[PDB]
C-alpha cells in the first residue's frame, strides 16, 4: 500500500530563559526513526529505528549539519514573526513546521507537503501542486511574496519530487519486515450498565498498525453520530495501536447496535456485536 | 493564541495480568502549548524511572506525548497520571482503570 | 533525509 515520510519541527522561545526549544523527528508512515532535541546531550540527529543504525558516519554527519540549521533558522523565524505581529517579549511563543512526500503501492510519488503554523494555527503552506503558496493572513503574505521573490516552491517541489521519494524508498527497503507490515487489529467488546435503563458498549481495536482505523457504531444497521465517543488513536509501546468507540445504548437493545471496524490489515471491515 | 486542553489516556501496553510485567502509559494528545508536565503515580508517590516519546504533533498542529514505565501490575498496587497543563486550573488525577 | 536549504519566513 501506500506509504509516507514525513519530518515534524518544534521551536519555542523560552522568554528571559535563554534559547528556543527545537525538537525534531522523523518517520515513515507511524514509525519515527531519528530524533534531535536541543536539550539532549549529543547535539547530533540520533538513531530510533533499528533499519537506520546502520548508515554510516557520512550520513548523521549530515541529518546533524542539517537539522542545525533547520534550528538556526527557527531561531531567526521566532524574531521574525514576533516582529510581524509585534508581539511583546514577555510571551512564549511556536513555531512548527512538517514536510515529506507520499508515495503509491507503486513506491513512486503520490504528493508532497510543506507547511508552517504559528502559535498552533496556519501560517503558510505549499499548495497540492507544489508551485504556489496559501498565506493564513497579512502577515503570511510578506512570508510569500519573499518566497516567491526567492523561487523557494521550484527548490522544494525538486525535493520533494525527488530526493524525498528516494529515501522513503531506501528506508523502506531497510526497513524490511517491520516497516512494510500491517497488522489487522485485535478486537472485542465490553458492556457496563450504566443507569437502570441505559448500558455502555465499548468496542475495542487493539495491536494494529498502521494507526490509520476506522471504527464507528450502528443502530438497526445506519449510523449514530451522536451518541458515539471515539478517544484519539494512541500508542501501545510496542510498534502497534489501539482505539475505541463506545456508545450509550438503553438496557435490552444491546443486539440492535453494530460495531464498524475498517483498517488496511482487514481484508474486509468487521461487523461486531454484543452477545 | 491557540489553546488546546490535553486528553489524557492512561493504559497497559498488553492486557493486564497480575504478576507479570509490562507497560503503564500515560498518552496525553491534542493540546497546545507544547509546555506539559506529567508524572505516573504508584501508590499517590510518583514514579522516578519514567520515559517519554520525543514531542510530535497531528494535522491539527496539536501535541502528543506518551510517557511510559516498566511495571509489574499487582492486586494491591494502584497506578495513576498527574497531568499539568495552562488549560487546566488544577493538575488532572487519571487513575488507571485496568478494567475499561 | 532533511532538506539541504532551509528558507527564513
Amino acid at each position: 500500500g501506500s506509504h509516507s515520510m514525513r519530518y515534524f519541527f518544534t521551536s519555542v522561545s523560552r522568554p528571559g530563559r535563554g534559547e528556543p526549544r527545537f525538537i525534531a523527528v522523523g518517520y515513515v508512515d507511524d514509525t519515527q526513526f531519528v530524533r534531535f532535541d536541543s536539550d539532549a546531550a549529543s547535539q547530533r540527529m540520533e538513531p530510533r529505528a533499528p533499519w537506520i543504525e546502520q548508515e554510516g558516519p557520512e550520513y548523521w554527519d549530515g541529518e546533524t549539519r542539517k537539522v542545525k540549521a533547520h534550528s538556526q533558522t527557527h531561531r531567526v523565524d521566532l524574531g521574525t514573526l514576533r516582529g510581524y505581529y509585534n508581539q511583546s517579549e514577555a510571551g512564549s511563543h511556536t513555531v512548527q513546521r512538517m514536510y515529506g512526500c507520499d508515495v503509491g503501492s507503486d513506491w513512486r510519488f503520490l504528493r508532497g507537503y510543506h507547511q508552517y503554523a504559528y502559535d498552533g494555527k496556519d501560517y503558510i503552506a505549499l499548495k497540492e501542486d507544489l508551485r504556489s503558496w496559501t498565506a493564513a493572513d497579512m502577515a503570511a503574505q510578506t512570508t510569500k511574496h519573499k518566497w516567491e521573490a526567492a523561487h523557494v516552491a521550484e527548490q522544494l517541489r525538486a525535493y520533494l519530487e525527488g530526493t524525498c521519494v528516494e529515501w522513503l524508498r531506501r528506508y523502506l527497503e531497510n526497513g524490511k519486515e517491520t516497516l512494510q507490515r500491517t497488522d489487522a487489529p485485535k478486537t472485542h467488546m465490553t458492556h457496563h450498565a450504566v443507569s437502570d435503563h441505559e448500558a455502555t458498549l465499548r468496542c475495542w481495536a487493539l495491536s494494529f498498525y498502521p494507526a490509520e482505523i476506522t471504527l464507528t457504531w450502528q443502530r438497526d444497521g445506519e449510523d449514530q453520530t451522536q451518541d458515539t465517543e471515539l478517544v484519539e488513536t494512541r500508542p501501545a509501546g510496542d510498534g502497534t495501536f489501539q482505539k475505541w468507540a463506545a456508545v450509550v445504548v438503553p438496557s435490552g437493545q444491546e443486539q440492535r447496535y453494530t460495531c464498524h471496524v475498517q483498517h488496511e490489515g482487514l481484508p474486509k471491515p468487521l461487523t461486531l456485536r454484543w452477545e | 493564541m491557540i489553546q488546546r486542553t490535553p486528553k489524557i489516556q492512561v493504559y497497559s501496553r498488553h492486557p493486564a495480568e497480575n504478576g507479570k510485567s509490562n507497560f503503564l502509559n500515560c498518552y496525553v494528545s491534542g493540546f497546545h502549548p507544547s509546555d506539559i508536565e506529567v508524572d505516573l503515580l504508584k501508590n499517590g508517590e510518583r514514579i522516578e524511572k519514567v520515559e517519554h516519546s520525543d514531542l510530535s504533533f497531528s494535522k491539527d498542529w496539536s501535541f502528543y506525548l506518551l510517557y511510559y514505565t516498566e511495571f509489574t501490575p499487582t492486586e494491591k498496587d494502584e497506578y495513576a497520571c498527574r497531568v499539568n497543563h495552562v488549560t487546566l486550573s488544577q493538575p488532572k488525577i487519571v487513575k488507571w482503570d485496568r478494567d475499561m | 533525509g532533511l532538506m539541504w536549504l532551509s528558507y527564513f519566513v
